[PDB]
């Protein structure tokens, strides 16, 4: 009934290591008692706990030209429209109205799709590098 | 037959200039030039004297110079006049003229 | 010939618009749009002047504007007038018309 | 031409209805429906106005409505009138009529 008991159980089960017990108790405080906790190796001498909130998935860019924050080489928008496609966006006609909405409302657009082919990529990169449209695929 | 830039096509042959390909949509989205295809809207800049399908008189070309017309996909010949592109079609190959 | 939306077809070409594809049956079952195919029913919105089958006079088109016709499966040209799709056929390619 | 079910074919096109395929022999042996094929015997239910094979006058169609005819195995177009199947042929495609 207490997180101190959680820390005590994790400390006893880790051969009396109170740092492992404390870090498991902190992870279980943050993501919940029935949450997801994954162990992996570290490149640093000390153990560390990283909390990933929201919906983070391991898919990067499609075009490197979409970077609008050169400090971390990343794409950064706030209050952005999201266009989700179950199929790979291929035709130009399938991407022109979404860009028209995103430009008429003056709001960024994140296009999450199965893939984006060369024509739609060329339209997106041209509208980013020529007129300055806030888009990312 | 009408001659355009020292060029007069023979028989029922119509020389047209294709309209400029679109690059910016109505909402402000710029379009890539490579995915624009060929423009099917043209304007007639030269006409021939026509053909002899009926014996005796000569048949004038249905279109005239200064008419906007709709082109088919295939059937044109590229003519380079003063390093500018024009397209030669037949009189019967023209689909229809925009009237106003 | 009679023009439609500032477009007059040339010779014996006929511009029609396809009828709306069915989406719900008489029993009340909704249809998927990808299995609809191509609508063979149309109405004539523009006619041309016609061709010259014989010497002298010019032959008018058999159909007129406002006639419902049955189209063949193939033999039409897609014409985009103000971002709406119309189809250009020949006069002889029309299978028949519905009289009333 | 003579219309049928609000359908009048154009030019020298003949709309016919195929006869019912046989399912029982003269002795009493029933036939499977999947091996019947297409019936080459039909009856004329609609005729066109004919074709302009010669200049001036219009040529009537050789067959009239109510003639039993023999169809070639290729050359017909399927037409769905009142959810019933009919076939369009040319006037010259008809092989011969059964006279009585
Ligand atoms: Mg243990």
């Amino acid at each position: 009934t207490t997180p101190e008991e959680i820390a005590q159980v994790a400390t006893i089960s880790a051969n009396g290591d109170k740092e492992i017990g404390n870090i498991i108790s902190d992870a279980m405080k943050k993501v919940g008692r029935k949450g997801v906790i994954t162990v992996k190796d570290g490149k640093t001498l000390n153990d560390e706990l990283e909390i990933i909130e929201g919906m983070k998935f391991d898919r990067g860019y499609i075009s490197p030209y979409f970077i609008n924050t050169s400090k971390g080489q990343k794409c950064e928008f706030q209050d952005a429209y999201v266009l989700l496609s179950e199929k790979k966006i291929s035709s130009i006609q399938s991407i022109v109205p979404a860009l028209e909405i995103a430009n008429a409302h003056r709001k960024p657009l994140v296009i999450i799709a199965e893939d984006v082919d060369g024509e739609a990529l060329s339209t997106l990169v041209l509208n980013r590098l020529k007129v300055g449209l806030q888009v990312v695929a | 037959g009408q001659a355009f830039r020292k060029f007069l096509p023979l028989f029922d042959r119509v020389l047209v200039e294709r309209s400029a390909a679109e690059t910016v949509t109505k909402g402000g989205i710029m379009l890539p030039e490579k995915s624009q295809g060929k423009v099917l809207q043209a304007t007639v800049v030269a006409v021939g004297s026509g053909s002899k399908g009926k014996g005796g008189e000569i048949q004038p070309v249905s279109v005239k110079v200064g008419d906007k017309v709709l082109l088919p996909e295939y059937g044109g010949t590229k003519v380079v006049l003063d390093d500018k592109d024009y397209f030669l079609f037949r009189d019967g190959d023209i689909l229809g003229k925009y009237v106003d």
